[PDB]
Order: C-alpha cells, then sequence, then structure tokens
C-alpha cells in the first residue's frame, strides 16, 4: 500500500501532475499573500517607532557594570610567566582600547576636548534631528594611569598585579546622579563627590577581603569613577563613534596561586542593584594569578 | 524619569480582568 | 496447540441420541427407573468436574491498569518522554550548566500518560462494576432420581448418566436424553433461538441434535409437562458450554476508531520525523556540531507531538459514553462508543432481540372480519372495536376455556410483563382478555365450571361446561377451543353480530381464506366456539360426568379464530427503518424456523414489502424454483441446512447480489461464519442479540449489542455494548452518536493540530535566522495543557451541521479521521498565520524595547551568552544578561497570549466544518466559557505576582494584547470565505482540498 508512487493513470508521490501544479500554485499565492501581509504590518510597526529614541526604556533602569576582559566565567586565571596564558585577556583589552588611541580621535568636527577635570553634565539640546550630528567628548588612554602606557601595537600590561578597567553601560538619555554628600558609608573615597560617579571595589567575604591587599584606581584626573561631562548618550544614530568613560582598577597586593572574589560596586542614586543580576550596578570577578 | 514603568497598575488591571472574565464565564455555563 | 482446540469448537456438535433405550443404558450403565447408586454419582463427580461451566478468565485489576497505561497514543507520548530524557542526558553530560527544560518536559509527558490512564481506567472499571451488580445468579437445584429414590441436589452435583426428572417451570440442568415424557414442552429460545416452546418426546425425530425432541438442553426451561432423562453431557462439555467456551476464546479485533488513531499517529510522526531529519541535516550544513544538531533533531520531533490531544480525545469519548449511559445504553469498552456510527451492516437476532420473545395474541376473527390486537410491549397502539356481541362471546370463550392463571406476586406488575402459569398460548390469551376485556378473575368465577376436557393427544380439543349467570337465560354455557381443522368438523352454526346462521360456504370459505391469511403470516391460529345447552334436555341438576356423549360435539356455534405470535418490540420497526435510511444493511440471522423468520423480517423492515425471494417468483409464475434467475430476486432466505454445504465464494455472492438477506435455522457457529463473511467484504459489523447463540457472534463482530434483561449472561459478557433498557431504538441513537463524535473529534483534532506551527516555528527560525528564542517551553506547556484544554474539550459539544442520519456510513478506506485536508488546514494554512502573528508580536516587543528586527539577525550567538553583559541593541545601548533575558521571557509571555488570541478565531472556525458560524451559531455554552476561561487564564499567568520568578512569565504592556488581533480576524475571515465557497460550490476545489 506504500507503492502509490505512480501508475499508468498518473500520480506522483500520491497525486497526479495536474493536481500537483494546482496545489503548488495555490500554496505559492497563499504564502505570498501571507508574506506580504506580515511585511505590511511589520512596516506599520516600524512606523510606530522613532529613530532618535526607544519607546520603552524601563527594562534597562539600573545600568550595568562591565569589564574589559570578558572572561568565560568572570575569572582571570593565568601564569605571570607564560605569555600565551594571558593572550586571551590582552587581545580583548587591545581591541577594546583600539578606538581610544590619539589617532582614532583626530577629527575636530565630531570630537570635543572636554577637559582635564571632571565637570558638570553636557546637554546638547534635545534628542530630535533639528540639530546636526552632536559632538562626542574625547577620552585619551592617558587618563588610565599605569594601565595605558605608550606601548607598541601590543599593550604590554601587568603580568604581576593585573589591570581590570570597568565601564558603565551606555544608556540613551541617562543622567548619572552620584550620591549626596551625605554618603552612607561608601569606604575610602575622594571628596570629588559632585561631578563623578563613584565606583568602589572590595572582596566578597572575610576571606576575599583579606587576600586582596591593595587596590589602585585610575580615572579622569585621578578619580575612581566616571565624569559627568560625558553624559547623557544621544543614541548611535546621532552620536556615532562615542567614547563612554572608562576607569581602571589594579590589584597590587594579591595572594598568588589563590582564587579570590572581587565585587566592584558602583554607587549612586540613579544606579540600582539586583539580587538576580549580579551585573546591574555591581560587578564580580574571580582573579587568580597562579605562578 | 522615562526609566520607570507603573507595572503594579497594569498588573492589577490584568488580575481584575482575569477575575471578572472567569466569573462571567461561570455565569455563562450556569444558565439557570 | 490451542488452534486445534478452537477449530474443534467452530464445528456444529455431534451426538449419539439416536439410540434405543437398551443401547443407551448399556453404554452409560444406568437404571432407567432407579438411576445409579449415589457412590457411583460421587465417583463421577470427583472424576470429571461438577455440572457447571468453568468460571470466566479473571482479569486482575493491575493488568487492565497497565493496559490503560499503554496503547497507541499513550505509547507515542511514552517514546516522547524517552526521547526527552535521552536528549537531557546528552545535554547534561556534554555541556556546561545544562538546562532542565527537557527533563521537566519528559516528566510532564509521563504525568500526562499516567493521568489519562487513571481516568480511562476509572471509567472502564466503573462500567465493569455496574455490570457486576447485574449477576443475580440464584442457585437452582435439580430433581435427580438415584438408587431408586427422588432427591433434589445442587445443579453442580449432577453427573453423567443418571436419571433426572423435570417439572413445568424447572430448568433443564444438563444436556438430557429424554426417556419418558408426559406432554412436555421445553423452551429452546436462549440456546437455539426457537421462539415457540418446542415439545420434547422420547422418540428420535431429526438427525440434528438441536432439532430432535429426545434431547433437553443446558439452560433451557421446561415450560409445561413433566419428563425424565439420562444426562448425556455435563459441565463445559455441554452444548451451551461449548458455545460459551468458544465465545471466550475468540478474537476481539481492532475497532475502527483505534485504526483511525493509529493512522493519525502515522501522519503525525511522519511529518515530525521528516521535519526533524531535514532540519538535522540543515543544522549540520550550517555550523552546529553533531552534539547540537542531535538536540535539534530531538527538539523538533518531540515538539511535533500533541501532548494534550490524548486527554482531550479521552474526555471526548467519555462525554459521548456518558450520554450513552444516560439512555441506559452502557458501553463496556470506551472507544466502543464510536463504532455504532461507523457500522454499515447490522446482523440482528430475531428471538429476544428483533422480537419480544413472548407469545402474544396477534389477530382475531369476528363477523368474517379480521381484527388486529395491539401487540406492543408497553401497549401504545390501536385498540380494536370492543363493543360487538361477537367479541363479548369470543372473550368469554377464551377467558373461561383456558388453563391459564396468574401467580401470587402478580399484582403490582403490568398485565403483560407479569408471569402466567401454564401454556404459552393460554398465557397470551389470558393476558389479552385481562387487557382488552376488563379482568378474568371475576369473569372466570362468574361461570362456575362443571366438567372439563383438557387437550387431547389426537384431535387436540379443549372443552368445558359452565353455569350461566345471565339474568335472562339459565341454559348451560358450553365452550370449546382447538385447531380450526378440528373445530370446522364439529361446527354447524355461526355467530354474527349476536344471532346465528348455518354453515353456508359463502362465509365458510371466507373463514378458510382468513385462516390461511393469518397462518401464512407466520402466526399460529386457534378456533373458538360455544353453544347453549338446552336446560330442558340437561337440567340444572343433571351432572355431565366426563365419560360418554353428554355434549353435542357437532352443531356448535363458531365465533372466531384467534391467532398469536411473538411480536417485535415497540421501537423495533421504526429503528430498523432509521438504520436502513442511514445506509446500513440490515441482515437477519436467527436459528428459528424460516416460515416465521420471513414474516418477522417483512414485519420489521428487513424484507421490504414488494421485494420477492427466489421462491416467491417461482410461486407467482407457477414454475420450478430452479428456473428463476436469482438476479431477479432482491431478497433471499437462506436455510441453515443449505448453509452447512457452502463455500466462501458462495456466501460472498449471497451477500453481494442480494440486498435483503435472512439466514434461518442457523447454528451459533454458523452465525459466526456469517459475521466473518460480512467482515470479508470490508464493512463494519454490529451484531445485536440476547441468547447464548449470540455469544460467538457478538464476540467476533466489530461491535456486539446485548439485551440487558432479555439476554443471556454469556452473550452479555462477550458483547461490547449493553442495552440495560432493551430499547432497540438505542441502536439508532448509537449510530447517530458514533458519527457525531467522529465529526467532533475531527474538529477538535484540527484545533490541537493547528497550534503546532506557532509552537515549533520559533525554534525553527531560531536555528535558521539565529535570532533570540521567541517562544519558551513552559509557555508552550501553558498553551497545549493550559489554555487550549477547555476549548478543545468544548469542541466535542458541537451539534450536527446537516442531518447525519441521512448521509451514508463512512467508508473505512476513504473517510479517515485525519485526512490530508486537515493537515493542509492546520499545519498548512491556519497554523501558518498563527505563527506569523506570534512572530509579529515578537518583533514588536523587541523593536519597541530597542532591538530593531533587522538587528536581531545573528544576535542569539551573544544573546544567549551568560557573561557578555554589554550587548548592543539598535540604539547603541548596553544590555546585561538578565536584562535582555527579562525581555526574552517577557517576549515569550505575549507570544503565548498571541497564541490564545489566534486560537479564538481558530476555535470559532474549527467549530463548523461546512456551515457558516452564523448558520450554526455560538450556542455552545461550554465553548463560550472556553474562550472566557482561556483568556482569563492567559491573563492570570502573566499578571499573577511571582510568575516571572516561578514560570518566568512576566507582565505585559497592554498594547501587546492588540498585536495579535488582526491575525485572528484574518484567520476567521479566510476560513469563513472557505466555508462559503464550500457551500456555494460543492464540486471539488475547496471541498476536496480543504474541507476535512
Ligand atoms: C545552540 C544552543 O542554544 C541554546 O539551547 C537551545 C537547545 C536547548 O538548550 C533548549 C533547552 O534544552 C531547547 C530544547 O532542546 C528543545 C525545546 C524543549 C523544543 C521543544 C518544545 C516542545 O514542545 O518539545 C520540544 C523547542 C525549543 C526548546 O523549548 C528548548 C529551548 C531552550 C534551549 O536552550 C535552546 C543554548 O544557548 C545552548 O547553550 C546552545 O549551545
Ligand atoms: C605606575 O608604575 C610605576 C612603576 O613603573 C610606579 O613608579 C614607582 O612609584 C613608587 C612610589 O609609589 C616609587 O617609589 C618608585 O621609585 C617608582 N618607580 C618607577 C620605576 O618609577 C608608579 O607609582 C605607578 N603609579 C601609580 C599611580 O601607582
Ligand atoms: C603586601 O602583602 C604582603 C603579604 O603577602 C605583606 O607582607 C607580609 O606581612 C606579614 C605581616 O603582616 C608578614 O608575616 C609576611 O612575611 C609579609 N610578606 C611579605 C612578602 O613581605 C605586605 O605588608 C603588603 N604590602 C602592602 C603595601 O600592602
Ligand atoms: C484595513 C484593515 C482590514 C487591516 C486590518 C489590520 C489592521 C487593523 C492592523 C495591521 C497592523 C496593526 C498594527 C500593528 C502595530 C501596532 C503596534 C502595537 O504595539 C499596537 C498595535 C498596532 C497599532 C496595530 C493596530 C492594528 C493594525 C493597524
Ligand atoms: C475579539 C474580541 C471580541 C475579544 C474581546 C476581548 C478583548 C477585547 C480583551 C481580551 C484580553 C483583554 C486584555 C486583558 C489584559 C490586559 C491588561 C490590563 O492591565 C489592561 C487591559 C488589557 C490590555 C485587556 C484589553 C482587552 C482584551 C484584549
Ligand atoms: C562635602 O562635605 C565636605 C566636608 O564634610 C566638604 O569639604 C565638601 O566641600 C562637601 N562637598 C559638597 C559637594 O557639598
Ligand atoms: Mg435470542
Ligand atoms: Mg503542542
Ligand atoms: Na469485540
Amino acid at each position: 500500500k506504500k507503492f502509490i508512487w505512480n501508475s499508468e493513470k498518473k500520480e506522483f508521490l500520491g497525486r497526479t501532475g495536474g493536481s500537483w501544479f494546482k496545489i503548488l500554485l495555490f500554496y505559492v499565492i497563499f504564502y505570498g499573500c501571507l508574506a506580504g501581509i506580515f511585511i505590511g504590518t511589520i512596516q506599520v510597526m516600524l512606523l510606530t517607532i522613532s529613530e532618535f529614541k526607544p519607546t520603552y526604556q524601563d527594562r534597562v533602569a539600573p545600568p550595568g557594570l562591565t569589564q574589559i576582559p570578558q572572561s568565560q566565567k568572570t575569572e582571570i586565571s593565568f601564569r605571570p610567566n607564560d605569555p600565551q596564558s594571558y593572550e586571551s585577556y590582552v587581545v580583548s583589552i587591545v581591541r577594546f582600547l583600539e578606538k581610544y588611541k590619539d589617532l582614532a580621535q583626530k577629527d575636530d568636527m565630531i570630537f570635543e576636548d572636554c577637559g582635564n577635570v571632571p565637570s558638570e553634565l553636557k546637554e546638547r539640546g534635545e534628542y530630535n534631528n533639528e540639530r546636526g550630528e552632536r559632538k562626542v567628548c574625547r577620552f585619551r588612554l592617558e587618563w588610565l594611569g599605569n594601565c595605558s602606557g605608550l606601548n607598541d601595537e601590543t599593550y604590554g600590561y601587568k603580568d604581576g598585579k593585573p589591570c581590570v578597567i570597568i565601564k558603565l553601560n551606555r544608556v540613551l538619555g541617562f543622567k548619572p546622579k552620584p550620591p549626596k554628600n551625605e554618603s552612607l558609608e561608601t569606604y575610602p573615597v575622594m571628596k570629588y563627590n559632585p561631578y563623578v560617579l563613584p565606583v568602589h571595589c572590595t572582596g566578597k567575604r572575610d576571606e576575599d577581603k583579606e587576600k586582596v591587599g591593595t587596590m589602585e584606581y585610575f580615572g579622569l584626573g585621578g578619580y575612581p569613577g566616571f565624569p559627568l561631562q560625558y553624559y547623557p548618550y544621544y543614541g548611535k544614530l546621532l552620536q556615532p563613534k562615542y567614547l563612554q568613560p572608562l576607569m581602571a582598577v589594579q590589584f597590587t597586593n594579591l595572594t598568588m596561586d589563590t582564587e579570590i572574589r572581587i565585587e566592584c560596586k558602583a554607587y549612586g542614586e540613579n544606579i540600582g542593584y539586583s539580587e538576580k543580576d549580579r551585573f546591574q550596578g555591581r560587578f564580580d570577578v574571580k582573579i587568580e594569578v597562579k605562578s | 524619569d522615562p526609566f520607570y514603568y507603573d507595572y503594579e497598575t497594569v498588573r492589577n488591571g490584568g488580575l481584575i480582568f482575569a477575575a471578572l472574565a472567569f466569573i462571567v464565564g461561570l455565569i455563562i455555563i450556569l444558565s439557570k | 496447540k490451542e488452534r486445534d482446540m478452537d477449530e474443534l469448537k467452530k464445528e456444529v456438535s455431534m451426538d449419539d441420541h439416536k439410540l434405543s433405550l437398551d443401547e443407551l443404558h448399556r453404554k452409560y450403565g444406568t437404571d432407567l427407573s432407579r438411576g445409579l447408586t449415589p457412590a457411583r454419582a460421587a465417583e463421577i463427580l470427583a472424576r470429571d468436574g461438577p455440572n457447571a461451566l468453568t468460571p470466566p478468565p479473571t482479569t486482575p485489576e493491575w493488568v487492565k491498569f497497565c493496559r490503560q497505561l499503554f496503547g497507541g497514543f499513550s505509547m507515542l507520548l511514552w517514546i516522547g518522554a524517552i526521547l526527552c530524557f535521552l536528549a537531557y542526558g546528552i545535554q547534561a553530560a556534554t555541556e556546561e550548566e545544562p538546562q532542565n527544560d527537557n527533563l521537566y518536559l519528559g516528566v510532564v509527558l509521563s504525568a500526562v500518560v499516567i493521568i489519562t490512564g487513571c481516568f480511562s481506567y476509572y471509567q472502564e472499571a466503573k462500567s465493569s462494576k455496574i455490570m457486576e451488580s447485574f449477576k443475580n445468579m440464584v442457585p437452582q437445584q435439580a430433581l435427580v432420581i438415584r438408587n431408586g429414590e427422588k432427591m433434589s441436589i445442587n445443579a453442580e452435583e449432577v453427573v453423567v448418566g443418571d436419571l433426572v426428572e423435570v417439572k413445568g417451570g424447572d430448568r433443564i440442568p444438563a444436556d438430557l436424553r429424554i426417556i419418558s415424557a408426559n406432554g412436555c414442552k421445553v423452551d429452546n429460545s436462549s440456546l437455539t433461538g426457537e421462539s415457540e416452546p418446542q415439545t420434547r418426546s422420547p422418540d428420535f425425530t431429526n438427525e440434528n441434535p438441536l432439532e430432535t425432541r429426545n434431547i433437553a438442553f443446558f439452560s433451557t426451561n421446561c415450560v409445561e409437562g413433566t419428563a425424565r432423562g439420562i444426562v448425556v453431557y455435563t459441565g463445559d462439555r455441554t452444548v451451551m458450554g461449548r458455545i460459551a467456551t468458544l465465545a471466550s476464546g475468540l478474537e476481539g479485533g481492532q475497532t475502527p476508531i483505534a485504526a483511525e488513531i493509529e493512522h493519525f499517529i502515522h501522519i503525525i510522526t511522519g511529518v515530525a520525523v521528516f521535519l526533524g531529519v531535514s532540519f538535522f541535516i540543515l543544522s549540520l550544513i550550517l555550523e552546529y556540531t553533531w552534539l547540537e544538531a542531535v538536540i535539534f533533531l530531538i527538539g523538533i520531533i518531540v515538539a511535533n507531538v500533541p501532548e494534550g490531544l490524548l486527554a482531550t480525545v479521552t474526555v471526548c469519548l467519555t462525554l459521548t459514553a456518558k450520554r450513552m449511559a444516560r439512555k441506559n445504553c452502557l458501553v463496556k469498552n470506551l472507544e466502543a462508543v464510536e463504532t455504532l456510527g461507523s457500522t454499515s451492516t447490522i446482523c440482528s437476532d430475531k428471538t429476544g432481540t428483533l422480537t419480544q420473545n413472548r407469545m402474544t395474541v396477534a389477530h382475531m376473527w369476528s363477523d368474517n372480519q379480521i381484527h388486529e390486537a395491539d401487540t406492543t410491549e408497553n401497549q401504545s397502539g390501536v385498540s380494536f372495536d370492543k363493543t360487538s356481541a361477537t367479541w363479548l362471546a369470543l372473550s368469554r370463550i377464551a377467558g373461561l376455556c383456558n388453563r391459564a392463571v396468574f401467580q401470587a406476586n402478580q399484582e403490582n406488575l403490568p398485565i403483560l410483563k407479569r408471569a402466567v402459569a401454564g401454556d404459552a398460548s393460554e398465557s397470551a390469551l389470558l393476558k389479552c382478555i385481562e387487557l382488552c376485556c376488563g379482568s378474568v378473575k371475576e369473569m372466570r368465577e362468574r361461570y362456575t365450571k362443571i366438567v372439563e376436557i383438557p387437550f387431547n393427544s389426537t384431535n387436540k380439543y379443549q372443552l368445558s361446561i359452565h353455569k350461566n349467570p345471565n339474568t335472562a337465560e339459565p341454559r348451560h354455557l358450553l365452550v370449546m377451543k382447538g385447531a380450526p381443522e378440528r373445530i370446522l368438523d364439529r361446527c354447524s352454526s355461526i355467530l354474527i353480530h349476536g344471532k346465528e346462521q348455518p354453515l353456508d360456504e359463502e362465509l365458510k370459505d371466507a373463514f378458510q381464506n382468513a385462516y390461511l391469511e393469518l397462518g401464512g403470516l407466520g402466526e399460529r391460529v386457534l378456533g373458538f366456539c360455544h353453544l347453549f345447552l338446552p336446560d330442558e334436555q340437561f337440567p340444572e341438576g343433571f351432572q355431565f360426568d366426563t365419560d360418554d356423549v353428554n355434549f353435542p360435539l357437532d352443531n356448535l356455534c363458531f365465533v372466531g379464530l384467534i391467532s398469536m405470535i411473538d411480536p417485535p418490540r415497540a421501537a423495533v420497526p421504526d429503528a430498523v427503518g432509521k438504520c436502513r435510511s442511514a445506509g446500513i444493511k440490515v441482515i437477519m440471522v436467527t436459528g428459528d424456523h424460516p416460515i416465521t423468520a420471513k414474516a418477522i423480517a417483512k414485519g420489521v423492515g428487513i424484507i421490504s414489502e414488494g421485494n420477492e425471494t427466489v421462491e416467491d417468483i417461482a410461486a407467482r409464475l407457477n414454475i420450478p424454483v430452479s428456473q428463476v434467475n436469482p438476479r431477479d430476486a432482491k431478497a433471499c432466505v437462506v436455510h441453515g441446512s443449505d448453509l452447512k454445504d457452502m463455500t466462501s465464494e458462495q456466501l460472498d455472492d449471497i451477500l453481494k447480489y442480494h440486498t435483503e438477506i435472512v439466514f434461518a435455522r442457523t447454528s451459533p457457529q454458523q452465525k459466526l461464519i456469517i459475521v466473518e463473511g460480512c467482515q470479508r467484504q470490508g464493512a463494519i459489523v454490529a451484531v445485536t442479540g440476547d441468547g447464548v447463540n449470540d455469544s460467538p457472534a457478538s464476540k467476533k463482530a466489530d461491535i456486539g449489542v446485548a439485551m440487558g434483561i432479555a439476554g443471556s449472561d454469556v452473550s452479555k459478557q462477550a458483547a461490547d455494548m449493553i442495552l440495560l433498557d432493551d430499547n432497540f431504538a438505542s441502536i439508532v441513537t448509537g449510530v447517530e452518536e458514533g458519527r457525531l463524535i467522529f465529526d467532533n473529534l475531527k474538529k477538535s483534532i484540527a484545533y490541537t493540530l493547528t497550534s503546532n506551527i506557532p509552537e515549533i516555528t520559533p525554534f525553527l527560525i531560531f536555528i535558521i535566522a539565529n535570532i533570540p528564542l521567541p517562544l519558551g517551553t513552559v509557555t508552550i506547556l501553558c498553551i497545549d495543557l493550559g489554555t487550549d484544554m477547555v476549548p478543545a474539550i468544548s469542541l466535542a459539544y458541537e451539534q450536527a451541521e446537516s442531518d447525519i442520519m441521512k448521509r451514508q456510513p463512512r467508508n473505512p478506506k476513504t473517510d479517515k479521521l485525519v485526512n490530508e485536508q486537515l493537515i493542509s488546514m492546520a499545519y498548512g494554512q491556519i497554523g501558518m498565520i498563527q505563527a506569523l502573528g506570534g512572530f509579529f508580536t515578537y518583533f514588536v516587543i523587541l523593536a519597541e524595547n530597542g532591538f530593531l528586527p533587522i538587528h536581531l539577525l545573528g544576535l542569539r550567538v551573544n544573546w544567549d551568552d551568560r557573561w557578555i553583559n554589554d550587548v548592543e541593541d539598535s540604539y547603541g545601548q548596553q544590555w546585561t544578561y538578565e536584562q535582555r533575558k527579562i525581555v526574552e521571557f517577557t517576549c515569550h509571555t505575549p507570544f503565548f497570549v498571541t497564541i490564545v488570541v489566534v486560537q479564538w478565531a481558530d476555535l470559532v472556525i474549527c467549530k463548523t466544518r461546512r456551515n457558516s458560524v452564523f448558520q450554526q451559531g455560538m450556542k455552545n455554552k461550554i465553548l463560550i466559557f472556553g474562550l472566557f476561561e482561556e483568556t482569563a487564564l492567559a491573563a492570570f499567568l502573566s499578571y499573577c505576582p511571582g510568575m516571572g520568578v516561578a514560570l518566568r512569565m512576566y507582565p505585559l504592556k497592554p498594547t501587546w494584547w492588540f498585536c495579535a488581533f488582526p491575525y485572528s480576524l484574518l484567520i476567521f475571515v479566510y476560513d469563513e470565505v472557505r466555508k462559503l465557497i464550500i457551500r456555494r460550490r460543492p464540486g471539488g476545489w475547496v471541498e476536496k482540498e480543504t474541507y476535512y
């Protein structure tokens, strides 16, 4: 009963030739109309959104806190001697900072020299297209001392006492608001509370906090945070080649051959947290410099 | 701020809708 | 070696009844008047087994529970669960932090199978339990003569070769060989189907042990008279024992609904593995490793398995079976509720099934005029004229001259169903007089009987003389009844409207033609006459002792004939007509005499009035029967004697060229041969019976129907459906419901099979387009086993779109429960639109939250990564892992809502297969509640506190609820114009391609 393939009275795979053409023609017209309808409705959907602003922005309320070595498990395990052991780290650091070189930021028509001191927020009008392409404040690698250097094509980083820079999740129209001068116990921090988003790293328990001896932060003018002169963001369409602020963190006195947990928590009023998302506001890392 | 959504009012409205539609359906299958 | 054992049981029995009393007593070693010594009786009792059939094969309850856990559909869900745990083991041992999706899905599928098994088992167990409450097996002790003395012992203590005596009313214990009778009449209705009580004489009469009179049979009842006999067969070796043992050891077959479900799974898994394999090769051609492609293959195949269609189909069948149990039409097997509708040839039984199996006064003769009496089982028919003097005389002749009286408890019972003591003919007469002529108690004692004369062995006549209580004449009233040929010879006066007339041949021949009219109609006729004895020649003091001629045998006054026969049940003729209207071939199969079988066949509808048999044409032309061409005869009567000498081809031709067939004098084994002959044609068969002879016929039939009270226990157990009210119209109800639930199953299956496309397409394009997962697994569970359950269950309550009892029975080789028109609709057209609507809501959610649809290509690579917390959208924003995962899950929730929204339209269009939704109408309240509960539940799953934590279903922004509305409206309009072209143009395009 399963050899209905053909017969002398015509049938192929189950039906005749003239029937195969009728069904195929119908399905082609039917699916063609379905495709045109889906495309037309998806076009109306495209007409309901603008080019300079996402309609819903509540799902990114607390900005994240990422790092340069996008580790497979937020762990930094390498050998201070073997150059190939830490190649995966350095490669990502050089590629990340490849757009921050002095040669990359050379056009004066799209770049603006903000300043050597963190200042107030820089609002470039409204988010519409009435104004031309906004300017992006420059951020030279020299701001991150001891984690930038004037190295060649390969940034010879720190083998012993590694460097891990932090970055604030780029959000459109987000205006960072650092904590009030009434700081509710934010550990040792500089008095430059009004024009920089503070970020403080620490261990996770009584063990990690003891293993991590000394940490040295690097930022704009020497402040451990992000300057307010670089915010808010005006989208990729209006501000291409934008350079969000960066801030490096070096762990000088570490206990070699020991995996220790570090939690870099960014503080501020407009910075939320989440017990489910360990990246919203805070940031974790598992460093282990095994010799 | 545009970084906030009144999820409690929408959630509350959805739960009231779910309650009313179910009790109405129960009245539908109880024709008396 | 059971094959030979069953073959020696399919053969009609043999015997040694044709033996002289001396040869019999020498073969068995038994005294003809003393039986045997009790020690010899116990020596045999403990040698071959007590006189009782071996109990049925007990069916332990864990066996049938494990049976409900298996099958064909539950097995597909079992292989699905197995594939889920295999895929989970692969995903566990091969990759980091494996997901528990496949494991939870496998345990859910296993739970689905177990729960369906629990429900179906509880239903079948309920049917069997309420069936056990009908076994009212009362022990019956037999009267056995042993060692020269009469003793009454239990029926099981009876052995072979011992004298046994039976009295009118007692049941024949074992198979006896009569040795001496005294006007003894037994009842061979439950065994050989012989309606009228066949007498039993010690002389051998027929070569067939069933037809001869020297054999009493197991489970038969000695109606009247007393007799003696030697037990020839005992226990299971008996006639009805071999019939019952054959019934238990027969094959049940494969019900049509089961074959439809099996082919359905053939198509389900066919497209499932086609998609799985083609996409396995496609995924390997893209980039994914064998580890990933194997998981893709299993995911696509498992996804194409209707997880909830099992529970919906079980509830569907259960609902229709509930309606069957409401009308006292219980089904033992659940799927048996569908088989009646698919039937196309009903083989019925006459005695006890087509008829009432009870002698009833059929017609009467008065004033040279035939008067038909009401013969319905509940007395709901035309009443004859009961105001003439001829009736007032005939009624007294019958009510007085009759040895029939009611018993003790015969008070609250109706006039017909009550028990009467005596002859069956006298019982019918007593009931007819007690029904159409007031009461016979005070009417019988009103005429004090003086001297009577019972029935004679030759010239059978029954007469009696009574006193006259009339207030105008003291003459003695003499009455007599008997065969019309015996009364015509002893009659000279004829009553008419109150006066008398001579025996002129002008009306005497008119009496003869009436006798042959009521006789040729298959009925048994009797003649009644009376006369006024002159009180001058026989005064009130004279005593007419029964010795000499004290009464004038001749010169009597004939009043009229009274015929009688077992009448068919009330709704039997109309029901047969309804079945023939539905294209069901009605074939009578009975062991009764052909002269009566043909009459009942013409009377119920098996033989249409006007159609002629092969013998009728030869009689109308006065030519030999061997001359007429059988092609000129539509109907045909086939005798059992002739049936024994038939081949397979001959029986095939009998069923192929004759449209109205009646098998008469057929043995139970031949009944089985006939049922098999009907099944050879390829048509669904339903056997409707009551006696033990219907056990091998009800068992082998596609569906057996036993009478709940007038039936025997063996045929009741070997059957698949029981009629607890014996209302034969329940067969019509069944054939209607069997088609109704068939169409509704089609609609509900197309409904569950439509949601598969939007359930699988997200994963398909997820593999192809490399976009984030549009639909989640737990949400799919909330659709298949959550929302959709109530709508699919409500789709069973749909009514007929046109008259189903008008269309012909479905062809099993053509009208499949799931044809390519349903696959072309669900998988091809409706499910496709539903999938596009789901993807539309998907792209809306992502484009509105910052991820334009064009940007979603190749994004899943980094989207699914758990550590890249800076994933750029279309606006340059950086999304963490949990943030974008929150969007993906809050994107799965509206996809699920979109499914519900398009299921609104799919349910409304699936509700009607050909009619318009306005023609049929949203009158289905369960469907209305289905949509209200479906939507309310879908909304609850999204807005209940803690669902984004438990089920990972997050609340929706209200505009999401409207992204699916246009797709639903489109679905509804498309299917509506589809059914419109099906209505206006019934030729072929929209009908043979989409109408399923
Ligand atoms: C390439 C691959 O993509 C991701 O995994 C993918 C494979 C696998 O993991 C699962 C979870 O097991 C699959 C599973 O197989 C099959 C399904 C149960 C299937 C069915 C629905 C149904 O009704 O029956 C079957 C539809 C998709 C499905 O619901 C899930 C969806 C989540 C996913 O996670 C997706 C991960 O990111 C992974 O790490 C990466 O290697
Ligand atoms: C950057 O690294 C240099 C080493 O190359 C550090 O320079 C040393 O600083 C200490 C004081 O902390 C002096 O005692 C040493 O003599 C310096 N050595 C050299 C070679 O210059 C410098 O301190 C580091 N900068 C920061 C901010 O930590
Ligand atoms: C850097 O860490 C080292 C420990 O690794 C500190 O030196 C130790 O001090 C303890 C006493 O507290 C001694 O028992 C150890 O022998 C010391 N170890 C070494 C290698 O010197 C050191 O003080 C830390 N320095 C800074 C600047 O934090
Ligand atoms: C001319 C008629 C028959 C076409 C029927 C389809 C119409 C009613 C459909 C096509 C595309 C649909 C729109 C698709 C996109 C959006 C964005 C969504 O977040 C809210 C709904 C909204 C605003 C829809 C409203 C209904 C809509 C306009
Ligand atoms: C085809 C027609 C008749 C269906 C009638 C029911 C429609 C109108 C109902 C079904 C589900 C309903 C939605 C249920 C849930 C939500 C969330 C709530 O917080 C606001 C209302 C909103 C957005 C409802 C709008 C009206 C809605 C779409
Ligand atoms: C915060 O307070 C300190 C003294 O407690 C003061 O020196 C500093 O200027 C204050 N900063 C602001 C922004 O008020
Ligand atoms: Mg019968
Ligand atoms: Mg499904
Ligand atoms: Na059966």
